[PDB]
């Protein structure tokens, strides 16, 4: 347990990086299979160029190629790849999107392919789950003319989060086994600094990634008998998707874990709560929330109700009063007691003494003579309800040394 | 030790007091 250390107290923690995509279903526009067609593989040897031919079957495991394949184990002597529909050319745009539901940092993105890799094709990352997507890296022969974006733009303190076009890894020719790979901080100027760069904080942020093949490469001849067979000799086929990274909890989890809802969390520790560990658990408001630091743990801590509240609220007024160690409220406080941490008697009780202040009944009403006594209130210790002239005891029950009752109910003892 | 008795008062004023 690296949440804290040898002795009980906290620290901060940081959970492991990953493979963030092991095992993940990655969300595609395309599949081949449904319903079933022919696909071609194209070798080539010197002069010729060599094709076998296959059906993409969906409904067949044995000739089916799912998306589940992008993410399973990788044997690189049983590969699996996901595979396209044949010639989604332009502008079709087929994706590959892993939805993480949960900030990580992404430190890569690898795929390696089957087919030989896109002409064109953008790594993209999304921060707010679905909805805005911003581009990572784009791969084109034609950056200006397919992305906008200029060849190889440098990258510069300017704007850090350059996304850059590249005809790098772009190359039709590693027919199969074609590997492209996004780091995110390779030449980013403040990398060396990271941990103290907030823009790189950011730029390696991300809840989503989507892959998208924009155009694909096609050969300098595809014969006019081959009509049938060219067109079905071009598709995206990927064997491996990874996305290297770690969990963003603040300081608060060393796992992340699947939960209740079978969707990714921290395993949130130092008494946080929320999926980012970015809040206080039920009942552990007395001091505000904070991202656990190298020196501090900040483990949010548990407010004092005596046993009487089952919830409570935080509150800097009181906070700021006491040296900033506590600001926790009590709520809705049970048994007659009220207060901040419920640790005095409810306006017109008392408190039993012997029982102890956390019990049940630690507060005895008043009970006051209602003629004897000016008010219903007591002292919260002792009892003493407020007595009036030349009344004593403490209900107000008896005229007092020097006193005799008299006959009026307003003023009840005289001398 | 002596306690206040309540028959002693007179309540014909102070009417709705009386317990
Ligand atoms: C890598 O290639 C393998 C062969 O080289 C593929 O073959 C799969 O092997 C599985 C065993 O791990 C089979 O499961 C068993 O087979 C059937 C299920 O339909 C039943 O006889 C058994 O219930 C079952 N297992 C047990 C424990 O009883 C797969 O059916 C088989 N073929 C598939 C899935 O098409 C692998 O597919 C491949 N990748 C891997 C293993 O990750
Ligand atoms: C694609 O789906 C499967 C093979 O992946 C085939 O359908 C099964 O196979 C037999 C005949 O081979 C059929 O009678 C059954 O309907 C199917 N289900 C079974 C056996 O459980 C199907 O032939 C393939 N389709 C084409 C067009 O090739
Ligand atoms: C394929 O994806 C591209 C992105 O590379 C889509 O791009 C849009 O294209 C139009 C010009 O045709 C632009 O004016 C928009 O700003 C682009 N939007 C987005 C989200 O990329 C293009 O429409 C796609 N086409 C298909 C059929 O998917
Ligand atoms: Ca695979």
């Amino acid at each position: 347990d690296p949440c804290s250390d040898e002795n009980g107290h906290p620290r901060r923690c940081i959970p492991d990086f990953v493979n963030a995509a092991f095992g993940k279903d990655v969300r595609v526009s395309s599949t081949c299979g449904r319903p079933p067609a022919r696909y071609c593989v194209v070798s080539e040897r010197g002069e010729e160029r060599l094709r076998s031919c296959h059906l993409c079957n969906a409904s067949d495991p044995k000739k089916a190629h799912p998306p589940a394949f992008l993410t399973d184990l990788n044997n690189p002597h049983n590969l699996t790849c996901w595979q396209s529909e044949n010639y989604l050319q332009f502008p079709h745009n087929v994706t590959l999107t892993l939805s993480l539901g949960k900030k990580f940092e992404v430190t890569y993105v690898s795929l390696q392919f089957c087919s030989p890799r896109p002409e064109s094709m953008a790594i993209y990352k999304s921060m707010d789950y679905g909805r805005t997507w911003v581009p990572f890296q784009f791969y084109s022969t034609q950056c200006r003319k397919m992305y906008n974006r200029p060849h190889r733009a440098p990258i510069t303190k300017q704007n850090e989060q350059e996304a850059v076009c590249t005809d790098s890894h772009t190359d039709m020719r590693p027919l199969s086994g074609g590997l492209i790979a996004f780091s995110t901080l390779d030449g980013r100027p403040s990398a060396h600094d990271f941990d103290n760069s907030p823009v790189l904080q950011d730029w390696v942020t991300a809840t989503d990634i989507r892959v998208a093949f924009s155009r694909l490469h096609t050969f300098g001849d595809e014969n006019e008998d081959d009509s049938e067979l060219a067109r079905d000799s071009y598709f995206y086929a990927v064997s491996d998707l990874q996305v290297g990274g770690r969990c963003k909890c603040n300081g608060h989890a060393a796992r992340c874990v699947r939960d209740r809802d079978d969707s990714l969390v921290c395993d949130c520790r130092h008494n946080t709560a929320g999926p980012e560990c970015d809040r206080c658990k039920p009942f552990h408001y007395d001091r505000p929330w904070q991202r656990a630091t190298a020196r501090e743990a900040n483990e949010c801590v548990a407010c004092n109700c005596n046993l009487h509240a089952r919830r409570c609220r935080f509150n800097m007024e009181l906070y700021k009063l006491s040296g900033r160690k506590s600001g926790g409220v009590c709520l809705n406080c049970r048994h007659n007691t009220a207060g901040r941490h419920c640790h005095y008697c409810k306006e017109g009780y008392y408190r039993d003494m012997g029982k102890p202040i956390t019990h049940r009944k630690a507060c005895k009403a008043c009970d006051c003579h209602p003629v004897g006594a000016a008010g219903k209130t007591c002292n919260q210790t002792t009892g003493q309800c407020p007595c009036k002239d030349g009344v004593t005891g403490i209900t107000c029950n008896r005229c007092a040394k020097g006193y005799q009752q008299s006959r009026s109910p307003i003023a009840p003892c005289i001398k | 030790m002596p306690t206040l008795d309540m028959a002693l008062f007179d309540w014909t004023d102070y009417e709705d007091l009386k317990p």
